[PDB]
RNA sequence: CCGAGGGUAGGGCCCGUGACUGGGGCGAAGUCGUAACAAGGUAGCUGUACCGGAAGGUGCGGCUGGAU
RNA sequence: UGGGAGAGGGUGGUGGAAUUCCCGGAGUAGCGGUGAAAUGCGCAGAUACCGGGAGGAACGCCGAUGGCGAAGGCAGCCACCUGGUCCACCCGUGACGCUGAGGCGCGAAAGCGUGGGGAGCAAACCGGAUUAGAUACCCGGGUAGUCCACGCCCUAAACG
RNA sequence: CGAUGUCGGCUCGUCGCAUCCUGGGGCUGAAGAAGGUCCCAAGGGUUGGGCUGUUCGCCCAUUAAAGCGGCACGCGAGCUG
RNA sequence: GAAUGCCGGCAUGAGUAACGAUAAAGAGGGUGAGAAUCCCUCUCGCCGUAAGCCCAAGGGUUCCUACGCAAUGGUCGUCAGCGUAGGGUUAGGCGGGACCUAAGGUGAAGCCGAAAGGCGUAGCCGAAGGGCAGCCGGUUAAUAUUCCGGCCCUUCCCGCAGGUGCGAUGGGGGGACGCUCUAGGCUAGGGGGACCGGAGCCAUGGACGAGCCCGGCCAGAAGCGCAGGGUGGGAGGUAGGCAAAUCCGCCUCCCAACAAGCUCUGCGUGGUGGGGAAGCCCGGGUGACAACCCCCCGAAGCCAGGGAGCCAAGAAAAGCCUCUAAGCACAACCUGCGGGAACCCGUACCGCAAACCGACACAGGUGGGCGGGUGCAAGAGCACUCAGGCGCGCGGGAGAACCCUCGCCAAGGAACUCUGCAAGUUGGCCCCGUAACUUCGGGAGAAGGGGUGCUCCCUGGGGUGAUGAGCCCCGGGGAGCCGCAGUGAACAGGCUCUGGCGACUGUUUACCAAAAACACAGCUCUCUGCGAACUCGUAAGAGGAGGUAUAGGGAGCGACGCUUGCCCGGUGCCGGAAGGUCAAGGGGAGGGGUGCAAGCCCCGAACCGAAGCCCCGGUGAACGGCGGCCGUAACUAUAACGGUCCUAAGGUAGCGAAAUUCCUUGUCGGGUAAGUUCCGACCUGCACGAAAAGCGUAACGACCGGAGCGCUGUCUCGGCGAGGGACCCGGUGAAAUUGAACUGGCCGUGAAGAUGCGGCCUACCCGUGGCAGGACGAAAAGACCCCGUGGAGCUUUACUGCAGCC
RNA sequence: GAGCUAGCCCUGGCCAGGGUGAAGCUGGGGUGAGACCCAGUGGAGGCCCGAACCGGUGGGGGAUGCAAACCCCUCGGAUGA
RNA sequence: UGGUUCGUGGAGCCAUGGGGGAAUCUGGGCGGACCACCGCCUAAGGCUAAGUACUCCGGGUGACCGAUAGCGCACCAGUAC
């Protein structure tokens, strides 16, 4: 039966995505901790 | 009239339409039609305000004319009767002799090339606009300002109607369609007669889907529901109210009154309504 | 082929009968009240409506077959 | 053809009196009600009086033993649309008539459906008295209904 | 109680005898036939339905008889639910 | 040495279950160290509204080719969506961008918020919507509407010529719209042809035939033809379309008018460019100079922005046209022609699936288009089959129990059982014919029954042709033939009587409840006069509503029919400007501290002083309530009646052993041979009752009861048969569980149910297929129960607060 | 975190075929006119049968599954809330 | 109301959301309600090194670890998943 992924790459990107996180306090702050993890990638990678 | 339908569904048994013979135009005026932004009875928080509302029909909103002193002295030719999906009442499709087309709530009684006019010169014939001051006492009068140059307020709905009951200084005395007594600001337009349509009430719409086709979503009784919902919640098997009935919020919804006391409009109230 | 009739199925009328139930007639030596006949002690009757243990009462309109 | 009387009917208007209610003014120890009372109303200011507003219903005097209609019925007043009927002329038609099983229409009140309207009145109902009891009569309240539009209902001491 | 699944039904049995039947008897207010009552006896047998979830019971038609109990009110790593 | 400890390794179960749809396989030939599994041929089966083809998501090299088989592949492997390497994705016209707007998002102005931030008409962003210029064929191992070929076309720049008041983000027009039904004429697609083309074939008894088999088109500018869409013309006036206006709107006259005209699109033809089968031969050659036509069927697609009807009344903006404004008119725009210019991204391959979402090459999920033929009334249904694709990534055997799915069955026909659960029966279409009841629609496919194939003969109406042949469609009437059977296979109601509940179609516990529950039209209370009430938010702002009492919110009830009684003491709500109480504050008699003093400081009575409560009254479709004893009638029984106590007032109508009745399987009647159920009554209703509505009600129901008919393996009562497992052999090979084990019965004993203690009895060692009584078997640190001054959700006249309102 | 799920908003798309035959319209009958009746036309509906599609009624299978909700048969809605 | 040890306490002091509202030294604040006395200080403007906190980085040193330890990572680790 229809499962919980049904990916979407529009709304990948408008939801997890780099612009999404600068706009918000809380996403901003997210990007700092990803990048204070050392983390290589701070936003979900999605093909546009 | 209303139509009737014969029962050949167990719906159709009691559903009514209106008669529609007092319309003349199928269409709306282009020039005059916005798109209706439907809210789903949601704000702009995204919630839901008012409750059980959506999924009506497609609706294009004709612009009406509430100010109609916006073309003092100036006459007009009725043109047409449509149907307004945005309202009870029926409209009205005025040619002004100036060019101008606009849109009036259509009074009861109106006629297909007969011309009315706004003004205080004005004669006091149907769908003819005037300040209340030039308007004989007595007379019946429909979509009334409620201060100066605001727009028509009062009485709109399909067959609503005031009266004028005497003058006092700038102010007059009007009986509102619920029967209240208030002092309205002589310098106010209103415009004589009654709105049309009058048969509107009695209208069965005669299934559930009707009522959908309007916007309106089902209901849900409070006794319906459980304790983290509604007062009435909870219970097993049926329940009474087991409290004085209220409100989803708790605010008691038998008897008690809501308007605000030191309201200013007061002053102006003579008489809250009966019945 | 038709055909007495037999068979399956479904209707229509009439008769007997039936737990129980409704009111009716007669019985009288019972209990309850006293509605009508006199102005019957609230004039009566009537169609209708509601109501009451019961007769009845009351409303609305009608008739005099109402005393004075 | 020429007249006439009349609450005959339908619709739209409009006029005054009175009751109730609301606001104002003035005034105070009771008002009300009955066979007598009580319930009720009244110093939280009633009743009685004056001014004003709202609203519904019924139309005083004329009014009469009267008029009209087939009956039910119909009453302030104006206009409109409309029926029946009586009189004179003796002019036209030339028996075209009377009656009427069925049929159709009308049909007081009460009652019903949908919607308005609601002042007075008032089934139901509540209370006060009377009573042996009083599910009545009398008294203070009071809901349908009484009123309008529309469709039913089709009864009567619908009687002369 | 770091779990010993519960009524009744179905299936499959097996056991006790305080025996319902059949077998052997004593007494009898046992003439006969049919019973009553106690004794010995567990080998085998103990039907089909109606009602109710029912066990139980009542009822129908039979029968030699339509026994009563134990086995975690036998049996859900066998079924039903 | 233990913590159901943590991490790792390795055991057990065990050569065990399984190896993923029962659509299916066999042989021959090649390759290779190795072949049931890779390649080739033949034979067989499966899908064919797909299991075929094409899009869009998503995936991201999986595509093609060469070389490989450690691992991945549920076996094998020489093969592969696997490993290594190389190659492959070509656009002014397809899609998106350099165009437009939708919800929404963002947001100059502005508003708000302790900060972070929240809002906000315009503008901008935003598409699978509007707009917009490419069709046919050929070519590669792999791309093509992209390369090539032919035939067409758009925009931009420049120039030429002719034309004009040119010129805009401004004005107007247009773009611009629903649902259902639907006309005319075409196309797509299809069937037939005795006509045209074609390699061939004559078998096995007949056929050299109007024989069989195969094919008989595609695209194409201008012009023309057919079919449709769109659209009135001229003048005069003009105060409106926030400037201007010759445009638009409005008024008037004149013509035109279901036409014509002008214009746009579709289809046909169309110069020209292509394609072109079966068979045969080693993807290509051939067929072939291929033929390329006629008749019929015909769309849901096109003409289209067509028509009609209906109510629930059906986007925007740009492109486009027109109007003018600054401006500018040797400029500009328009029209034709010519030359030049035309960018970015995508393009492979999977795409109902082994490449997407499901940890898997997972019997699940996934939007759009195409989806042929014949037969069955029709159709996308069903059976077969074309094209195309597959036989499902372990096999070979054996022919036990048992399980699954399926077939049949003597006599009986529900005796089964909680229940006809299940399985039978019934089954499409044409005709005949159909009851109570009813809201007159229905109930109704009621019920029940007759017909159903084929052959010959006769005749009727339609469509396309032409009015005829031919084709196709819809019939009618005779007379015959065969079988057990003619919707001969597949797909396709069992029916009736009667009660409860709910009016009804709908909705619901995703993953144990689909119901009588929720919703529902409808009814009634109630709040709200508009900056509405109410809701969200600290606010701003929103929703309500661009609505206005025939409206909007809240509550209850729940189509409809007939109805909805009595109690206002208490609670709630509404009304009451008296009275009583009541906080801050006003007031300051009086009293105090301190100072030598004026002074400063402090306590402080009467008195005034809101809402709220008290208080007076109203209110039940507001929260709610709606008694008891005793006496009494020509026999008994009973109580119309009376008496009394209590109450705020003591249940009205209707209904009642009921979705309610404890006693209870109440009593009586019905049905049955027998009825704790069921239906009809009775009423001492433990403990119905009138909008938590009362009582009924046609129709409706995968709701829950009762009965009968029909038919049955449900049963008496089981038997046989089929396939997939189970069993045997080859390949691969788990799992929970597991203190260690050398793990028997009885009777006892033992923490009270012993393989493990005692006494007996019995017992050679080890397996395999089977059954489940025991190991208080496995699983889950019992959901029940209790306990803990454990935790949560919910309630309130518990406490104490807060928002909110006064 | 609304790529599952619930509701709403914007914009698109889908529902073979068959059956029933409301209003209306026309013609006729009827009447003072009517109401109304009758035939033909017409094509309404939370209408009927039934695929796609949306469901999930009963049974059986499955229960270390093909599957952390599947499979077979049966059944509901299928122009509409 | 907050701050202080100060929870309304006899509750001053410092700060201030509301209302009232001065003076310039003969001004004013304070020394724990208040009054006197004796004293201390000069509010409603701003700036100011050093001594102090921390350890991304660099270095030195360990009665610190020695690959189940020591950082999550000694290894291409905030990776694979
Ligand atoms: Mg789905
Ligand atoms: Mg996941
Ligand atoms: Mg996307
Ligand atoms: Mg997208
Ligand atoms: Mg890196
Ligand atoms: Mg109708
Ligand atoms: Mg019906
Ligand atoms: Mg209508
Ligand atoms: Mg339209
Ligand atoms: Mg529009
Ligand atoms: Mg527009
Ligand atoms: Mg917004
Ligand atoms: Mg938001
Ligand atoms: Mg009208
Ligand atoms: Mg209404
Ligand atoms: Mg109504
Ligand atoms: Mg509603
Ligand atoms: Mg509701
Ligand atoms: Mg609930
Ligand atoms: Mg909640
Ligand atoms: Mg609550
Ligand atoms: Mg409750
Ligand atoms: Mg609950
Ligand atoms: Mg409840
Ligand atoms: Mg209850
Ligand atoms: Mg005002
Ligand atoms: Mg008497
Ligand atoms: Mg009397
Ligand atoms: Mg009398
Ligand atoms: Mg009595
Ligand atoms: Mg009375
Ligand atoms: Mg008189
Ligand atoms: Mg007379
Ligand atoms: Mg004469
Ligand atoms: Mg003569
Ligand atoms: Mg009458
Ligand atoms: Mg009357
Ligand atoms: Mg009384
Ligand atoms: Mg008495
Ligand atoms: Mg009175
Ligand atoms: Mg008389
Ligand atoms: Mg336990
Ligand atoms: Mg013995
Ligand atoms: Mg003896
Ligand atoms: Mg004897
Ligand atoms: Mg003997
Ligand atoms: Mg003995
Ligand atoms: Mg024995
Ligand atoms: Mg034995
Ligand atoms: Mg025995
Ligand atoms: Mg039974
Ligand atoms: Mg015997
Ligand atoms: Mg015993
Ligand atoms: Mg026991
Ligand atoms: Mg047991
Ligand atoms: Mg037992
Ligand atoms: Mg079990
Ligand atoms: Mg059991
Ligand atoms: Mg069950
Ligand atoms: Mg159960
Ligand atoms: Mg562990
Ligand atoms: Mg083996
Ligand atoms: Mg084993
Ligand atoms: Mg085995
Ligand atoms: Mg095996
Ligand atoms: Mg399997
Ligand atoms: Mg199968
Ligand atoms: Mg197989
Ligand atoms: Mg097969
Ligand atoms: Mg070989
Ligand atoms: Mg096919
Ligand atoms: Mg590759
Ligand atoms: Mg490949
Ligand atoms: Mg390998
Ligand atoms: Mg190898
Ligand atoms: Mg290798
Ligand atoms: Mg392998
Ligand atoms: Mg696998
Ligand atoms: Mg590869
Ligand atoms: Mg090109
Ligand atoms: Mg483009
Ligand atoms: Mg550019
Ligand atoms: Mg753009
Ligand atoms: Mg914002
Ligand atoms: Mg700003
Ligand atoms: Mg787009
Ligand atoms: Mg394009
Ligand atoms: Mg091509
Ligand atoms: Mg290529
Ligand atoms: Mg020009
Ligand atoms: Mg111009
Ligand atoms: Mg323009
Ligand atoms: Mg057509
Ligand atoms: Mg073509
Ligand atoms: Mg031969
Ligand atoms: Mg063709
Ligand atoms: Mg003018
Ligand atoms: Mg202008
Ligand atoms: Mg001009
Ligand atoms: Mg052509
Ligand atoms: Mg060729
Ligand atoms: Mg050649
Ligand atoms: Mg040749
Ligand atoms: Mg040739
Ligand atoms: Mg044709
Ligand atoms: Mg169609
Ligand atoms: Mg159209
Ligand atoms: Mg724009
Ligand atoms: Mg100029
Ligand atoms: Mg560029
Ligand atoms: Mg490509
Ligand atoms: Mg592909
Ligand atoms: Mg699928
Ligand atoms: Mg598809
Ligand atoms: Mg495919
Ligand atoms: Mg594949
Ligand atoms: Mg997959
Ligand atoms: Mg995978
Ligand atoms: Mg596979
Ligand atoms: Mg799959
Ligand atoms: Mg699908
Ligand atoms: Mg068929
Ligand atoms: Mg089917
Ligand atoms: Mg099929
Ligand atoms: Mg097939
Ligand atoms: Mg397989
Ligand atoms: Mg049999
Ligand atoms: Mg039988
Ligand atoms: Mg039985
Ligand atoms: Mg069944
Ligand atoms: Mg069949
Ligand atoms: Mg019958
Ligand atoms: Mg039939
Ligand atoms: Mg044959
Ligand atoms: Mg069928
Ligand atoms: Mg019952
Ligand atoms: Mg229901
Ligand atoms: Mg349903
Ligand atoms: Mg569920
Ligand atoms: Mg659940
Ligand atoms: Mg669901
Ligand atoms: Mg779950
Ligand atoms: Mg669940
Ligand atoms: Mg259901
Ligand atoms: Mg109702
Ligand atoms: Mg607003
Ligand atoms: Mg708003
Ligand atoms: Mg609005
Ligand atoms: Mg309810
Ligand atoms: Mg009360
Ligand atoms: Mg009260
Ligand atoms: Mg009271
Ligand atoms: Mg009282
Ligand atoms: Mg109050
Ligand atoms: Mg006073
Ligand atoms: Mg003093
Ligand atoms: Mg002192
Ligand atoms: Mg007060
Ligand atoms: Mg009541
Ligand atoms: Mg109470
Ligand atoms: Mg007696
Ligand atoms: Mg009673
Ligand atoms: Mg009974
Ligand atoms: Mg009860
Ligand atoms: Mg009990
Ligand atoms: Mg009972
Ligand atoms: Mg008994
Ligand atoms: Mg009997
Ligand atoms: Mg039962
Ligand atoms: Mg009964
Ligand atoms: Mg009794
Ligand atoms: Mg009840
Ligand atoms: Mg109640
Ligand atoms: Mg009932
Ligand atoms: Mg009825
Ligand atoms: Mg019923
Ligand atoms: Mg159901
Ligand atoms: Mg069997
Ligand atoms: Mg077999
Ligand atoms: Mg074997
Ligand atoms: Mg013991
Ligand atoms: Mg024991
Ligand atoms: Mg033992
Ligand atoms: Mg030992
Ligand atoms: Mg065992
Ligand atoms: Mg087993
Ligand atoms: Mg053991
Ligand atoms: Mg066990
Ligand atoms: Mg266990
Ligand atoms: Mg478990
Ligand atoms: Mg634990
Ligand atoms: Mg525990
Ligand atoms: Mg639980
Ligand atoms: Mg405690
Ligand atoms: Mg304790
Ligand atoms: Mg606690
Ligand atoms: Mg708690
Ligand atoms: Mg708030
Ligand atoms: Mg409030
Ligand atoms: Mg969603
Ligand atoms: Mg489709
Ligand atoms: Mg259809
Ligand atoms: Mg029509
Ligand atoms: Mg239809
Ligand atoms: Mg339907
Ligand atoms: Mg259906
Ligand atoms: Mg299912
Ligand atoms: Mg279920
Ligand atoms: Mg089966
Ligand atoms: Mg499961
Ligand atoms: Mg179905
Ligand atoms: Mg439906
Ligand atoms: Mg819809
Ligand atoms: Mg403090
Ligand atoms: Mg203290
Ligand atoms: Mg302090
Ligand atoms: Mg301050
Ligand atoms: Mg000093
Ligand atoms: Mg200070
Ligand atoms: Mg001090
Ligand atoms: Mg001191
Ligand atoms: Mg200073
Ligand atoms: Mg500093
Ligand atoms: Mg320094
Ligand atoms: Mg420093
Ligand atoms: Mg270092
Ligand atoms: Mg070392
Ligand atoms: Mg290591
Ligand atoms: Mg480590
Ligand atoms: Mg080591
Ligand atoms: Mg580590």
């Amino acid at each position: 039966m229809k499962r919980t992924w049904q990916p979407n790459r529009r709304k990948r990107a408008k939801t997890h995505g780099f612009r999404a996180r600068m706009r918000t306090p809380g996403g901003r702050k997210v990007l700092k901790r990803r990048r204070q993890k050392g983390r290589w990638r701070l936003t979900p990678a999605v093909r546009k | 009239a209303v139509k009737k339908f014969k029962p050949y569904t167990p719906s159709r048994r009691f559903m009514t339409v209106a008669d529609f013979s007092e319309i003349t135009k199928t269409e709306p005026e282009k020039s005059l039609v916005k798109p209706l932004k439907k809210t789903g009875g949601r704000n702009n928080q995204g919630r839901i305000t008012v409750r059980f509302r959506g999924g009506g029909h497609k609706r294009l909103y004709r612009i009406i004319d509430f100010k109609r002193w916006d073309k003092v002295g100036i006459p007009a030719k009725v043109a047409a009767i449509e149907y307004d999906p945005n309202r009870s009442a029926r409209i009205a499709l005025l040619h002004y002799v100036d060019g101008e087309k606009r849109y009036i709530i259509a009074p009861d009684g109106l006629q297909v090339g007969q011309q009315v006019v706004a003004g205080p010169d004005a004669p006091i014939q149907v769908g003819n606009a005037l300040p209340l001051r030039f308007i004989p006492v007595g007379t019946v009068v429909h979509a009334v300002e409620l201060e100066p140059k605001k727009g028509a307020k009062l009485a709109r709905a399909a067959g609503t109607s005031a009266q004028i009951q005497g003058r006092e200084g700038d102010y007059v005395i009007l009986r509102l369609p619920s029967g209240e007594l208030r002092k309205v600001h002589g310098e106010c337009y209103a415009t004589v007669g009654a709105v049309g349509n009058a048969d509107h009430k009695n209208i069965v719409l005669g299934k559930a889907g009707r009522s959908r086709w309007l916007g309106r979503r089902p209901h849900v009784r409070g006794a319906a529901m459980n304790p983290v919902d509604h007062p009435h919640g909870g219970g097993e098997g049926r329940a009474p109210r087991g409290r004085p009935p209220a409100s989803p919020w708790g605010w008691q919804t038998k008897g008690l009154k809501t308007r605000k006391r030191r309201k200013p409009s007061s002053r102006f109230i003579i008489a809250r309504r009966k019945k």
